[PDB]
């Protein structure tokens, strides 16, 4: 059973920085690629960016809007995902959710072919 | 000058008889040669061995014994075949001596099952060049080791200017069965096995029920079965119509392949199976396939229809598609906390009660291959196709003995070779009703005749011909 | 850059179905595509994913009565038996190596 | 008439005679069918095939040859049986002529190891019905193909109104190891071997150390072996307490299954393996078990209780158990940097050194199956018990002759039908001190005698026996 | 007294005899043992067994029959043995009656197979304790079961104070291939078959194409092969610079497993693989290599100065890296939408053509084991290295008679023991040109000769020593 909890929400002024984290469980890490996706209240997914895994390349894509001000990270020994943002915007303000990746993960020739959600963390972005 | 083929019975008896030439290798020395003596950086390239000035006479494809007419009345009429003796003989010998020996004891490293080029011509008329003879041994990057080896060629006893026997083997099959390895139950009839149709009653909460039906004709995929398809290892699926493949190089990135010593190797062609589903022609496995290039095919980065690329489908009965998983297993304990988990099985390995057809030999392709001499093998019939055999047909060494101290006369031979190979059939007792699907030539018209000259006079041959045509049941 | 284009909201009585249509952008045609489901207090719920040729991918804690079909860059999700208990944003997503792209929700009730 | 059994020695004759009818299939026809014609639309249930007016008879179930007390009588006396000859008589013809012939080319589709109902009855006083003989062959959804082959058989000669020989098999094993494959050890001796104890001195930085012991009684699972378990391929865990399974349908989502050329099939019952862990009885495999159903229940959704469910238990000592992960391996190289990762390895295939033991055979479950005939196959015993054979007991197809053109006299015939098998026998050599395990009836009592007739004079057979009581060493 | 080794032709035969102390055990009891009465909570560690009275020859070890130069002379000059014939006498009884009997018809547990203490010293002058005779059997947790048996030993007939014919087994292969299963080719010439070189022209959009190649020398990873490599279980690495090591435990948790009826064993020593890459010998699998211990050493946590780690690192041609993943398998289907994707696989069991070299021997290793009694297995050989037989040599059962009813006198006995077999020999045929690495003593001056007794006459054998010098063609 993979379980997906994300921490690090909270208030922080529009400017500013701040980083939120993702610990994967029951979820091949190493294997697997990750994603970040924020609802802003009342509206529709929308997607940030993923992190490639190690085999693949550590590279990370990111969504038009978010591209430069914020980083993807992974820490395959402590099985954790992180999300670094920097450079807030009023508009930011959404409930991030960890998302695995959504054609699957592959881990010692098996392949799983469904996604896994995370729980969620509302960050608020005010002064 | 024998050439012809003999149909008595229940034996085929192929003559091919061919003119070479053999010019003079290396400067008649043995030279060392590695990955150095030709640059190549990669670690997976690294390789050491040694060229020696010896040639070597290469029957090993179907063309030199088989003609086209004679490999149609083979696999249309024939369930299976296999060689029984071999004869070779060596005459006309010009010089411009000459040393020739077999090696009996397979003392030498074997070249021949690596499917190399230097073939007797597939048409007789043809001169053919012999080629050179050298050998591969243990290397660390271009450098060499203890336990590497050194042949001399000199060293072995040979005649200055024989027969053999095929060791047992099985049949080649040719025939693609008319049921499928899932479909051979009775279409009419229930079985008496139950399977587990229901665990919930309906929506809701606290639904959980188990509930069991019989399998029969109305739900065929449930039922209990005696047999498993044969083991996979996945394959990328390329395709042919290049606008479904992905705008990325994915050529070496993406291959099935497997590592020895620290080096990776390409899985070529790998464990048979199915090419691709049914319906889709336009997909192939990335190096699940055997391709041949079509006549006056250049070396290097040919487009696709300059290659003639072979495809399994024939064997989809019993084989899994090399492009698909397996299957599913189950990859977790059930409860009402946990939901059912499955993972699909890239790659499968041998199972008890699995069956499977071995690859498909083609007039292009190779007869045998020798068996690594080693402690255990599992069905050690070659991956590329063939017969495989621990005392294959034994290498034939030739050189001309140097008349002179590096000062040498240029001198050169050229002779007639005749092999001739005692093949044994095996009779077709189908009493299918409807006719079978037979190998024929289009009555439709053509600037050329397939499998003939051009008006340059260059033998082509138009397509690969696989020996699977008519069926037999599973 | 593929275009996830969706009706914005439709209904339907118990114990019918309900089809929610979502398009593809010309070109992209091919792509593979995810329903998910998002409860108006709770995280989304991976429903399936389906192919062009109208194969679909069930999820592992997803009733039967969820199915899926496709004509030509146009993909359907249809939910045969409605339970008060499911009305939700079915959101449709497509992915490609570049980037992943949402639909912009419908509100079923 | 003969129904008996002589038990001589080593040697068993099992004779039984029924009585058969007849009826007029078709109406005298061949016909096409396909799913098309029963309308189930899913691919993974498509067929196409043909169904003949002819029947064919099916001894190929344990209880048509032995009642209950020479079944008894042999698992509990015996390690081995298999069979040897058999002797085949139709007689007593009675139509209210008729054609019957047997297979020995093997020229049609052979259904009869497909565990389909049609059996002659267990019990001796029953008249059954011939079940109809039809096959399916290629086929591209619900279309042919131009590889599908059509079977006439008035093609095949017929006689107008035999013994067969047995090929070598394997003594199928009745009995269960007193031994674990990890047990094997003496458990009073420490081996000369060591394993790896401690990789850290104690808790703090720099710590690293290494550090070996001497495997022995203390600790016995680092010791080295000789023997590895079988294969496994991992079934779903599903439970006959309801409360304990989860809420959703995972029948078909949550089965481990084998695909070919597309079609998915569930893996059924599949390879061997224990069924569940010691001291767990209330959970089986979800497709890997042989479900019977007990007298009288419906085809369809039945309960539970109404259906009869083996364990195969007897082999968990040398074979893995169907819901369990068949070991750890490791997925990484450890570093200062990088700690330790392992990860389950959900099925297995062949690997060198592994023993394993066959699936068990019931006194309702098949004898005999044919081995498909393909260019490879690994360990050929079928996968739902049984002996398996590449030229197994031939098929016996008969059929009334049509009297007259569509208008015909409705007619039927009956008769007389003797099937004697000689089996071969393996005899308990055991040193063993303390008393086995037998199969025995319970005395306490009860409405009913179980094997036996009811009050309405319907038989019927209370739960499946299996082979295995007496013990062997592993 | 017999000790000597004939050397004639094509066969060897040793001759052992050595003087043995046999004690009481149990004071001439049976006992019941469990971990209860052992202490161990662990489930893994659980077991259930008897030990007796009786104690048991062990000569299954080399360095019993061969001393170092017989052993140096056998493995430098030879490609291949196995045993023949073995004569063991018993005599020279001394008593402070005895009971022995041999186990012929194999009915009692046999732990010969384990690899335990107790064998015949290697240094002849030395009197060795007959080790005491136990065996376990079916267990839930410490308690037994209705299908563990018991077996008396005085119920056998025994002799109150012979000659055995070994089955026909495989000739180990003591030698080391000089070509590597990848590199076979004849590195001179191209092949006929094409592969896939690129699959887009350049960068930019929509620039996808099919372009073939040539395989060649140039690049030899691409090429099409016969044969693949043997099986993998991959094994966690362990480095001897204990720096390089991970600051953390992870012998047990780390360590690759097998699970049986909920148990995990580890799996030690497992496949025959490779223990590292060529140029890193400092690194060596956590179960894959069997460890051996120096002289005077001490049972728990020694160092690693104090043990002998043997490499398999000769088989790395044939085999693959223990410590390394066996290959990629590609993971989806490539498309417009999403690139190739290849995944590592850990373990990989038997596919058609595979090749493998078993494991080697040691001087101090075990010669044979038991095959276990079962339904299947495949390439029995066992796992810890030797001959792998259905019927072994018999265990030979001793005890001292009891005078005294729980009153006894104290006594023991002792004697002599001769145990004599016939090895069939495989003579090196190679025409290899330069010269073969042999097993050689160093020349250099120490304090103390090798293989010899030291200032306080103890012998003690330096190294481990294998079998594979000498070298063959692949």
């Amino acid at each position: 059973e993979v379980q997906l909890v994300e921490s690090g929400g909270g208030l922080v002024k529009p400017g500013g920085s701040l980083r939120l984290s993702c610990a994967a469980s029951g979820v091949p890490f190493s294997d697997a690629w990750m994603n970040w996706v924020r609802q802003a209240p009342g509206k529709g997914l929308e997607w940030v960016g993923r992190i490639k895994s190690k085999k693949d390349g550590g590279t990370a894509d990111y969504a038009a809007p978010v591209k430069g001000r914020f980083s993807i990270s992974r820490d395959d020994s402590k099985k954790m995902l992180y999300l670094h943002m920097n450079s807030l915007k009023t508009e930011d303000t959404a409930v991030y959710y960890c998302t695995t990746e959504p054609s699957g993960y592959c881990s010692n020739g098996l392949c799983y072919t469904g996604n896994y959600w995370g729980q969620g963390t509302l960050v608020t972005v005010s002064s | 000058w024998h050439c012809d083929s003999q149909w008595l019975g229940d034996r085929v008896i192929t003559t091919s008889t061919r003119t070479w030439a053999l010019p003079t290798y290396n400067n008649h020395l043995y030279k060392q040669i590695s990955n150095s003596t030709s640059g190549g950086s990669s670690n997976d390239n690294a390789y050491f061995g040694y060229s020696t000035p010896w040639g070597y006479f290469d029957f090993n494809r179907f063309h030199c014994h088989f003609s086209p007419r004679d490999w149609q009345r083979l696999i249309n009429n024939n369930w299976g075949f296999r060689p029984k003796r071999l004869n070779f003989k060596l005459f006309n010998i010009q010089v411009k001596t000459v040393q020739v020996f077999t090696d009996s004891d397979y003392q030498l490293p074997y070249v021949l099952g690596s499917a190399h080029e230097g073939c007797l011509p597939p048409f007789p008329a043809d001169v053919f060049m012999i080629p050179q003879y050298g050998y591969l041994t243990l290397n660390d990057g271009s450098q060499a080791v203890g336990r590497s080896s050194f042949y001399c060629l000199e060293y072995f006893p040979s005649q200055m200017l024989f027969s053999y026997e095929f060791e047992n083997v099985p049949f080649h099959s040719s025939y693609a069965h008319s049921q499928s390895l899932d479909r051979l139950m009775n279409p009419l009839i229930d079985q008496y096995l139950y399977y587990l149709s229901k665990t919930i009653n309906g929506s809701g909460q606290n639904q959980q029920t188990l509930k069991f039906s019989v399998a029969g004709p109305s739900n065929m995929a449930v039922q209990g079965r005696n047999y498993i398809p044969g083991p996979s290892y996945r394959q990328q699926r390329v395709s042919t119509t290049v606008t479904q493949n992905n705008n990325s190089e994915f050529a070496w990135p993406g291959a099935s392949s497997w590592a020895l010593n620290g080096r990776n190797s390409l899985m070529n062609p790998g464990p048979a199976m199915a090419s691709h589903k049914e319906g889709e022609d336009r997909f192939f496995p990335l190096s699940g396939s055997l391709i041949f290039g079509k006549q006056g095919t250049g070396r290097d980065n040919v487009d696709a229809d300059k290659v003639m690329i072979t495809n399994e489908e024939e064997i989809k009965t019993t084989n899994p598609v090399a492009t698909e998983s397996y299957g599913q297993v189950a990859t977790n304990h059930q409860s009402a906390q946990a939901q059912a988990q499955t993972g699909w099985v890239q790659n499968q390995g041998i199972l008890p009660g699995m069956v499977w057809q071995d690859r498909d030999v083609y007039l292009q392709g190779p007869i045998w291959a020798k068996i690594p001499h080693t402690d255990g093998n599992f069905h050690p019939s070659p991956l590329m196709g063939g017969f495989g055999m621990k005392h294959p047909p034994p290498q034939i060494l030739i050189k001309n003995t140097p008349v002179p101290l590096n000062s040498f006369i240029t001198q050169y031979s050229t002779g007639q070779v005749s092999v001739e190979i005692e093949w044994e059939l095996q009779k077709e007792n189908s009493k299918r009703w409807n006719p079978e699907i037979q190998y024929t030539s289009n009555y439709y018209k053509s600037n050329n005749v397939e499998f003939a000259v051009n008006t340059e006079g260059v033998y082509s041959e138009p397509r690969p011909i696989g020996t699977r045509y008519l069926t037999r049941n599973l | 850059q593929p275009v996830l284009t969706q009706s914005s909201s439709a209904s339907a009585s118990l114990g019918s179905s309900v089809k929610l249509t979502c398009t593809l952008s010309s070109g992209h045609i091919t792509y593979i595509i995810a329903w998910h489901q998002q409860q108006p207090g709770k995280a989304p719920r991976y429903l399936m994913k389906l192919e062009d040729s109208g194969s679909y991918n069930k999820g592992s804690g997803v009733p039967d009565r969820f199915s899926g079909s496709s004509s030509g860059a146009d993909r359907y999700l249809t939910i045969s038996n409605l339970q008060f208990e499911d009305e939700a944003d079915y959101y449709c997503e497509t992915w490609d190596s570049y980037t992943r792209v949402f639909g912009g929700g419908t509100k079923l009730t």
